[PDB]
């Protein structure tokens, strides 16, 4: 059994200078952390082989977190709230460099969630499925991986169904959001490795940890 | 460094 | 209305040395001119404006590719099946530098596909889904290109029901594999990037066109 | 070469 109460409990336990590039890497790092104690809080993910935890955070770490502040930024007025408390908008961005990757956050995913108006509860269950990832490699048994997975997009289609019965089509527009996640967050990776390639960024332990093999 | 990941998963 | 039967129609509509790297260009080249006929079966593309069709056929015409020959490689004992009619193995693919893209895309969508038993109906509309990229850039009207995708998904999920009822989950299932042909899609253009940058490789014109901005 | 994807969509 997957209970959507459970998942929405686990998204709202991790509810909490001005240099775009930094802060990003300062908010990834930081909710590194918040993300494992949000895993252990989605139901049966602590009952899995700890390599197989392992590698379903370090495969799914990313888009996990950019799902996360892009439902965080619903509120902000054309801009992203990074965990560190910073408000970037689409001037700051651009001159910062991530112009282009900034505007393919606001309009795939923080705009397309805003309209619809996606809660909580939809957001854990995306990010519990994302972190359900049975394409991940080295998974000791992938078949266990997919049967959570299924459980979760399961219990999400009841939700909707339930809260929103005029919205046939619900269900189905939450899951088509991944591949631009998907997308967005191969992007997003490789101007991490830009900003830690040129070592002119600090990086910090647990987010120097996902970047290395 | 040292697996904070596995460290984390472990400690409750 | 999206008639399901139009797709399939439109799906069996478009159905007909031994190096890899050159039989991979001559394939996607050779089935871009099929997928605008493909395209133009799909019902309502061709009611769009001239300019939105050649942007969604820019945006997805990879993935659209990638989903036709990883359909077609079902019955491929391990290997993927060109639309040249070259058999490419996996000691082929490694030998020609292509083995790990080749393996995600047996284990990421090939084998899946075979394993859930996808028919060429589902294969139509997940391709016709993609076609209605409401994400592409530039579109004139996304929102209209998003209510032709939501006719899409609703007229397969009323087939899956139909079809396999006693399968709740298989329409979650088949959009969960767009995330796999996205990150895929993407992996393999790299590739044609590859092949091209070196110069070393025939590229037709078809393929050269979709390449270059 | 020549919009050959234009051309083809607009033909018939
Ligand atoms: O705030 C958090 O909790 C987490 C944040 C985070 C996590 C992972 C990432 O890859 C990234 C990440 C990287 C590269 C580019 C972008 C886009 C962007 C974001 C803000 C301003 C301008 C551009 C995001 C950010
Ligand atoms: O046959 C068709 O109809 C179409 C084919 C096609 C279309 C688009 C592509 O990007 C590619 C494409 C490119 C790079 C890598 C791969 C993987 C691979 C495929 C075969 C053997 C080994 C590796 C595929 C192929």
């Amino acid at each position: 059994d997957m209970p959507v109460e459970r998942i929405l409990e686990a998204e709202l336990a991790v509810e909490p200078p001005n240099d775009p590039v930094t802060n990003i890497c300062q908010a990834a790092d930081k909710q590194l952390f918040t993300l494992v104690e949000w895993a252990k809080r989605i139901p049966h993910f602590s009952e899995l082989p700890l390599d197989d935890q392992v590698i379903l955070l370090r495969a799914g770490w990313n888009e996990l977190l950019i799902a996360s502040f892009s439902h965080r930024s619903i509120a902000v007025k054309d801009g992203i709230l990074l965990a560190t408390g910073l408000h970037v908008h689409r001037n700051s961005a651009h001159s910062a460099g991530v112009g282009a990757i900034f505007d393919r956050v606001l309009t795939e995913l923080v705009s397309k969630m805003r309209d619809m108006q996606m809660d909580k509860t939809e957001l854990g269950c995306l990010r519990a499925i994302v972190l359900f990832n049975p394409d991940s490699k080295g998974l000791s048994n992938p078949a266990e991986v997919e049967a959570l997975r299924e459980k979760v997009y399961a219990s999400l289609e009841a939700y909707c169904k339930h809260k929103y019965p005029e919205q046939p089509g619900r269900f189905a527009k939450l899951l088509l959001r991944l591949p631009a996640l998907r997308s967005i967050g191969l992007k997003c990776l490789e101007h991490l490795f830009f900003f830690k390639l040129i070592g002119d960024t600090p990086i910090d332990t647990f987010l120097m940890e996902m970047l290395e093999a | 460094k040292h697996k904070i990941l596995h460290r984390l998963l472990q400690d409750s």
